[PDB]
């Protein structure tokens, strides 16, 4: 079923890094078998823990792990220079012959700030459908506030703050409008806010 | 220290098992075991070498065969009424007769019957290689035979059997050999690398019969032990409790009739009695095993249990065995409780399954004689009611054989007595015995004996006091109707006369206060023991007694004498002069409305035969069935019809109205 | 004459009802010979 | 193929040739857009011992080749309590309990319709001119994607859907 | 010398249940057949040593089936799917074929 | 094993009284196992009581055996001169038969004064060189009686036997022999020869006496 | 009833062995169990042994390291030897039945009847010796008496019948008396009328069994 595992790391590059996973008398609390598994954001298995403590013969910075009691506790130092991925826990448990763990995601902070590279499409001829993109890229934390405008005023549904490559967010923004809304008004300027700056590019029928 | 845990790691087929067993929680709730104990005869540190020899010191049946055998019902489902008895809580308001339906609980009646407990699989040498030591609730029959130069002993619990044989060769080098059967899902937990296939003889589908020996012991057993497991396995099977009770009960009885156990050989027919003796008393304790938690018909019990203690008895005798265990004092209570509620004086005025029923309470109530001596009167009470409705001389039916068996067992047991208070009612029962050991009956009994049937297990002719039955006379009397073989023939009648020897203390007198009044016993032929009267017929004149006839026999042919003796007081001495003669009387009228000859004695016999009949009037009915029949044959001059009164007078019925 | 009966016996004796498994059987542990 | 009902035959394959040694156990470990790890089966090195789930998580058969380097599952579609991403997985060994070699695992109301520096395409796999520069693939999470290039050539979009 | 040896005590070496916390068992084709088993000390203390000594595998599965069998009434459900498994190795490891 | 001590040791009754004899086991036994034997001097033992109540065959009703436990008792009532004997009681239930000591009844009588006789020796004694002096009593009672031998009015001392037999079975009388035995010197050169009798039933001592010699 | 007949020495010497035999009349073995009873004048009724017909024998634990019976079916006898004799062994020895068969073993022994004729056995150094049988002349109611005088014999017992038992109204036989020298000596005299003295004779029989004497000494007046 589940082990319960704790979310929000923390640090300040300090490279160091605890998370706890909790199990019951036949999975943790009696049982010296337990591993983890972060690896990436695309993909989510790698041993990373071959034991309470052991580690797999390819990550030789510090990890490790505590199983005092009914907890297994995890350490970790080396892995403090990059967003890479959630961690979960599993252990052989006799109620159920495998278990895994409730999910830990994992970013270290202080990392330099980037504004984002908001950008935007052609109005996009192809019938009562416009669905204005705005692409907005390369920004750090994922927390934008974006908004739309006609000139003086504001289905929209629009949110993706996942990770990317370059150590960066993305997100996009599609909102559904009309020509009925797209003809009779001047032009859309889309406006995102990312800590307090409205990045803008506005589109208009031209 | 303070043993607290173990965990069992295993790698088995790729995926790896992790378990954990706490020592400190099963120890605490199941205390009659010790890890510690089991560790020690385990020999966990026993190199490969040394247990593979350990392994070949052991004897492996080569070949299992495998039979399919059929098990039966033997308890019967629970009858719709049942009171329900707790054999550890029976009071007096417990079940009223012997109509109201009873069954007793089968948890406290196994608690009853293992009661004891003890070390069924010990340390000795044979079994400490193949078997961890086993202390259980148990119950054994110990036998020795040969001054403790041979030994047996049945150990059994509610779920397998160990026999195990020993022998002394009276220089050293014990030999051992067990056989253990039972349940294979039942059977003890083996030791190291043995295992069950390679042990067991024969095997079923549920059941096993496995032997433990080594190979010195198997080839020192094989010179003088060769039984037949396949039909041995077969019978403790496929026979339902009572009936192999039963079977093992009628081999002992031929055993010990026909001088068998008088000194036991080490034959391979004997030590298979000796294991299907355990087998008979396992199979009782499994069947009430078997069904836990539920109740037992009362009925299904009594006769089960009723065979248990003949057999207990018999195995007494012969051998001086020890059966300690498969006796519930709850169900004695409950029988001699019930023996209570019918009166012995008229139990023969009751139905054929009420009799037996009643009369396998008695003696499982009261399974010592000298308690409870009024039993008798009861036997005597079927025994007689039975002689009213027999045909006069007909050999018995199988249902009647059956009833009086199982009721000659209370008299048996107290002819062995010393002293007796039921002197009279043990006169009456071997008179009537006597009245109906016809020639008929002679020859059935000696055809059973002959073939190996239930006919001669019992007969009436055990107790009768006929003493004329020698050789000569027997195999006359053999059937020969039958393709016989002469063989069987000769050693049933050697049988039947062995059973009748007068050194068996069921046998002699001892009981008939005018045995003693006879000074040449050698030569006595019938003791009659009216009322006020017995008659030593016999064929000698030189018996103390009140008066003295002298039959018709044929010239030179073994003359025969009939003294009476009153009361049971012998003479001051022989009654010497010329013997009196015998009255004729012609003047009785065939016609009878009353019984006139109730309480006499009507004996026929020939002058160059013997004694042929003997009739006991007990009855109107008998009277009639006497008079008014072919019985009287005046056509014949051989055969002399003499009548026995109740104050001594011999007459001569020579013709009729 | 009347019929021939059995002789009269006497009554059973009083079934005890109350002795328990020690009083019956004995110690419980017991060495088989 | 996959995308099957509320009820459903399809049948998986774990197929995975590392290297020439098969005597090991696997398992089949399950994902989904919700943020969890659930396992579902496993079988033994010689194929005779087999265990499944035993929940409102329950799964159906599962078997493994030796003569032809696979494991095998076949599942019934629950849809609502059933997921779509089922990973591979390769015991340890002996008295060891987790798994060391993986897999990428395989595929994923009705069917919709595939399609209708800064070029703007408006929307599965994205790709500009055949991959002409892989520097700027830039595909947006669903769902346009931008894929950059030199502001100068103004005078000199592949999509697939599965389902479609 | 199949994956270890089965050296008897000498006759000065005590050994004893309590003092073992960890035992490993073998299949019948994870070494080349014999029934050896691996009894571990607690692996506790300071450096965490530990010491083990091999025995006869036949021997200590024997011994925990007749122990899980002497008190199946109090067993929890996970030592009876302990007692089947130790049933099915003791019957997979034969004899006679080792001799 | 068992011991059985009888009671009294002598007893002397009149025709027609109870006699109560009384046998004490040193042990518990049955009554079953228990016999009452007469026995009369010169005669095998007639068993009287087996099993220590039931009369034997031709014992009369007159003889009872009672008793239990480990005393036992033997009644003979309507005493009569052929009840002369000693009675035991035996007890055959242990391992060895054991009997009584007995009991001798004597029964009394009128007072039966002696009938004395004297012979001298024959010539045939003489002949070897001794002589014999025979005196007789006969029937005669009770048993106690003297004799004394005179030669020539002189006492004879130690050279002279005698022997009393049992009580006559029918008339309850005694018989005494007295022999005087001499050398034939010694006798040779004496001449009266007398045996004196003093009895209850005698009014005076009886004397029987002869002269050596006369015809 | 049974009767017995005892045949066996009279006289015998300490170290040496005593064997008799009793032979039943009237009656069979077969069922009974015979004993053999001493009884030491005065003194007495120790019981010794017993045998069946079939050959169970039950000692007295008093004399088992010293007594041996046997039986002889075809004969109807039994015998019954006991060694290492001393002075204190010689007594009468009787021979009964029980009065109740027994045929079984597990069964308790019974009463004696009937009881035989006890014959006296004598353990003495000393050696036979032939009584001499001397008259005592009757002289002068009117009854007299005539006796014999038995002296100089040993061992005991002798037999004294007068006109071979044609006369016994009267007959007195005392007990011996043991003499000074070892010998034994009795008397035997009977009473009759003075009417027949003299005319018609009287003979004394003496027979003593162990010096095979038989006297006939004639009583006459002198
Ligand atoms: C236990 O194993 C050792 C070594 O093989 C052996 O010496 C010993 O005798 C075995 N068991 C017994 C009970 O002797
Ligand atoms: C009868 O007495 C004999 C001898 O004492 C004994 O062996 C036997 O066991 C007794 N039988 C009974 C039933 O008392
Ligand atoms: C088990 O360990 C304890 C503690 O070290 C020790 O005292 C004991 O001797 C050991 N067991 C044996 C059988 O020696
Ligand atoms: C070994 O055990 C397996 C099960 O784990 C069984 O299938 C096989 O028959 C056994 N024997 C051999 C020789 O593999």
């Amino acid at each position: 079923s589940v082990l319960t595992q704790p979310a929000s790391v923390s640090g300040s590059l300090g490279q160091s890094v605890t998370i706890s996973c909790t199990g019951t008398s036949s999975d943790v609390g009696g049982y010296d078998y337990v591993s983890w598994y972060q690896q990436h954001p695309g993909k989510n298995p790698k041993l990373m823990i071959f034991e309470v403590n052991n580690r797999p013969s390819g990550v030789s910075t510090r990890f490790s792990g505590s199983k005092s009691g009914n907890t297994a506790s995890l350490t970790i130092s080396g892995l403090q220079a990059e967003d890479e991925a959630d961690y979960y826990c599993n252990s052989y448990s006799t109620t159920t012959t495998w278990v895994f763990g409730g999910g830990t995601s994992l970013t270290v902070l202080g990392q330099p700030k980037a504004a984002p590279s908001v950008t935007l499409f052609p109005p996009s001829s192809e019938a009562n459908k416009a669905t204005l993109v705005c692409l907005i890229s390369d920004f750090y934390p994922g927390a934008v506030t974006v908004a739309w405008k006609a000139d003086s005023s504001p289905g929209v549904e629009t949110t993706t703050p996942s990770k990317q490559s370059n150590n960066k967010y993305a997100a996009s923004s599609y909102l559904s409008l009309t020509p009925e809304q797209w003809k009779s008004h001047r032009s859309y300027s889309c406006q995102v806010t990312h800590e307090g700056s409205t990045v803008e590019k506005t589109v208009a029928p031209t | 220290a303070s043993l607290s845990e173990v965990k069992l790691h295993l790698d088995i087929e790729g995926h790896a098992s992790h378990y954990t067993i706490p020592w400190t929680e099963l120890m605490a709730k199941v205390p009659g075991l010790s890890p510690e104990a089991l560790w020690r005869e385990a020999n966990v540190t026993e190199d490969l070498a040394s247990m593979l020899n350990r392994y070949k010191l052991i004897y492996k049946t080569s070949g299992t065969l495998g039979i399919a055998l059929a098990e039966p019902v033997d308890i019967p489902a629970v009858s719709e009424g049942s009171m329900q008895v707790d054999a550890s809580k029976v009071h007096p308001g417990v079940i009223s007769g012997l109509n109201s339906p009873a069954c007793m609980l089968s948890a406290p009646l196994e608690k009853q019957l293992f009661y004891y407990i003890g070390t069924m699989l010990p340390n000795t040498r044979p079994h400490s290689y193949v078997f961890y030591q086993l202390r259980c609730h148990l119950s054994y029959v110990a036998l020795s035979i040969n001054g403790d130069k041979f030994q047996y002993t049945g150990a059994m619990t509610s779920k397998f059997l160990m026999g195990t044989y020993k022998r002394v060769t009276e220089k050293g080098d014990e030999h051992v050999l067990s056989l253990v059967f039972g349940k294979t899902k039942d059977l003890p937990d083996l030791r190291g690398p043995f295992s069950y296939p390679s042990l067991t003889s024969a095997q079923s589908g549920d059941y096993s019969l496995v032997i433990v020996t080594t190979f010195v012991h198997y080839a020192n057993f094989h010179n003088y032990f060769v039984p037949n497991l396949k039909d041995m396995f077969s019978r403790a099977v496929t026979m339902t409790a009572a009936s192999y009770a039963r079977y093992v009960l009628q081999k002992l009885v031929l055993l010990e009739m026909k001088g068998g156990c008088r000194e036991p050989e080490l034959d391979t027919e004997t030590l298979t009695t000796m294991f299907e003796v355990s087998v008979a008393f396992f199979k009782v304790g499994h069947a009430v095993g078997e069904t836990g938690n539920g109740c037992v018909d009362l009925r299904w019990l009594a006769k089960s249990f009723f065979e248990l203690t003949v057999l207990k008895d018999i195995i007494g005798i012969c051998y001086g065995a020890t059966v300690k265990g498969m006796q519930s004092y709850g169900l004695e209570r409950l029988a001699a409780m019930l023996m209570a509620t019918v009166k012995m004086e008229e139990l023969g005025h009751l139905t054929t399954e009420k009799q037996e029923y009643a009369l396998r309470l008695a003696t499982v109530g009261y399974p010592k004689a000298g308690v409870y001596s009024g039993l008798i009167g009861g036997a005597t009470s079927v025994l007689l009611s039975a002689y009213n409705r027999h045909p006069l001389f007909q050999p018995l039916h199988t249902v009647m054989r059956e009833t009086l068996f199982i009721g000659s067992h209370v008299v048996l047991r107290e002819l062995r007595l010393n002293v007796t208070t039921q002197g009279p009612n043990l006169a009456l029962y071997q008179l009537l015995s006597t009245a109906l050991c016809s020639a008929l009956e002679i020859g059935e009994v000696l055809r059973g004996l002959a073939l190996g049937t239930e006919s001669g297990l019992f007969s009436p002719c055990y107790l009768s006091l006929r003493f004329d039955l020698t050789r000569d006379k027997l195999l006359s009397m053999a059937p020969q109707e039958a393709t016989l073989d002469q063989a069987a023939v000769s050693n049933a009648v050697d049988g039947f006369l062995g059973r009748l020897s007068l050194e068996r203390e069921d046998r002699d007198a001892w009981h008939l206060p005018a045995y003693k009044c006879v000074d040449r016993l050698d030569k006595v032929l019938m003791i009659i023991p009216l009322i006020n009267v017995t008659f030593i017929i016999s064929s000698d004149r030189e018996v103390r007694g009140s008066a003295l006839y002298e039959a018709s026999t044929t010239y030179l042919s073994s003359s025969l004498f009939l003294s009476p003796v009153i009361m049971n007081k012998c003479s001051q001495g022989a009654v010497a002069g010329e013997p009196r003669q015998i009255p004729k009387i012609q003047n009785f009228t065939r016609t009878q409305k009353s019984c006139i000859f109730c309480g006499f004695a009507l004996l026929s016999y020939d002058e160059k035969e013997g004694l042929e009949t003997t009739t006991y009037i007990t009855s109107q009915e008998v009277q009639n069935s006497i008079l008014s029949s072919n019985y009287f044959d005046f056509d014949n001059l051989h055969v002399h019809y003499l009548l026995l009164t109740t104050n001594g007078t011999v007459m001569e019925i020579a013709g009729l109205y | 004459k009347p019929n021939v009966e059995v002789w009269p016996v006497d009554p059973p004796p009083p079934v005890n009802f109350n002795k328990t498994a020690e009083q019956e059987y004995g110690d419980k542990e017991v060495k088989l010979p | 193929g996959g995308l099957v009902k509320p009820g459903g035959s399809l049948r998986l394959s774990c197929a995975a040739s590392g290297f020439t040694f098969s005597t090991y156990a696997m398992d089949w470990v399950r994902q989904a857009p919700g943020k969890g790890l659930e396992w579902v089966s496993l079988i033994s090195s010689r194929s005779s011992n087999i265990y499944y789930s035993d929940s409102v998580k329950g799964n159906f058969t599962i078997s493994r080749d030796n003569a032809k380097n696979s494991l095998f599952l076949q599942m019934n579609s629950l849809r609502a309590e059933d997921t779509a991403v089922y990973y591979c997985a390769r015991e340890a060994g002996g008295f060891h309990s987790h798994f060391d070699m993986w897999g990428q695992g395989t595929l994923v109301a009705s069917t919709k319709g595939p399609s209708v520096a800064a070029l703007g395409c408006l929307v599965v796999t994205v790709s500009w001119n055949s991959g002409a520069l892989t520097s700027g693939v830039h595909t947006f999470p669903a769902l346009s994607s931008v894929v950059t290039v030199p502001s100068s050539s103004l005078g000199t979009c592949n999509v697939n859907h599965k389902p479609s | 010398y199949p994956c270890c040896h089965v050296t008897q005590l000498a006759a000065q070496h005590l050994l004893a249940l309590e003092n073992i916390s960890d035992i490993y068992l073998v299949s019948n084709q994870t070494c080349d057949g014999f029934s050896l088993a691996s009894l571990n000390s607690p692996k506790n203390g300071s450096n965490q040593l530990v010491i083990s000594r091999c025995a006869n595998g036949l021997n200590v599965v024997s011994f925990f089936i007749s122990i899980l069998k002497r008190s199946s009434s109090a067993l929890t459900g996970h030592l009876r799917e302990l007692l089947t498994t130790l049933e099915t190795l003791y019957g997979s490891f034969s004899v006679e074929d080792l001799f | 094993e068992i011991v059985l001590t009888q009671s009294p040791v002598s007893l002397s009754l009149s025709p027609g009284e109870r006699a109560t004899l009384s046998c004490r086991a040193s042990q518990s036994l049955s009554s079953t196992y228990l016999a009452w034997y007469q026995q009369i001097p010169g005669q095998a033992p007639r068993l009287l009581i087996y099993g220590a109540s039931s009369r034997a065959a031709g014992i009369p009703d007159r003889f009872s055996g009672g008793g239990s436990g480990t005393d036992f008792t033997l009644t003979i009532s309507r005493l009569e001169p052929e009840d002369f004997a000693v009675y035991y009681c035996q007890q055959y239930g242990s391992s060895p038969r054991s009997f009584g000591q007995g009991t001798k009844l004597e029964i009394k009588r009128t007072v039966a004064a002696p009938s004395v006789f004297i012979f001298p020796p024959s010539d045939e004694q003489l002949k070897s060189g001794t002589a014999s002096v025979v005196c007789l009593l006969n029937n005669f009672y009770p048993r106690e009686a003297k004799v004394q031998w005179k030669v020539d009015n002189a006492l004879q001392s130690g050279n002279s036997q005698e022997s009393v037999t049992e009580q006559d079975s029918k008339d309850s009388t005694y018989s005494l022999s007295s022999t005087l035995t001499l050398s034939k010197a010694d006798y040779e050169k004496h001449k009266v020869y007398a045996c004196e009798v003093t009895h209850q039933g005698l009014s005076s001592p009886v004397t029987k006496s002869f002269n050596r010699g006369e015809c």
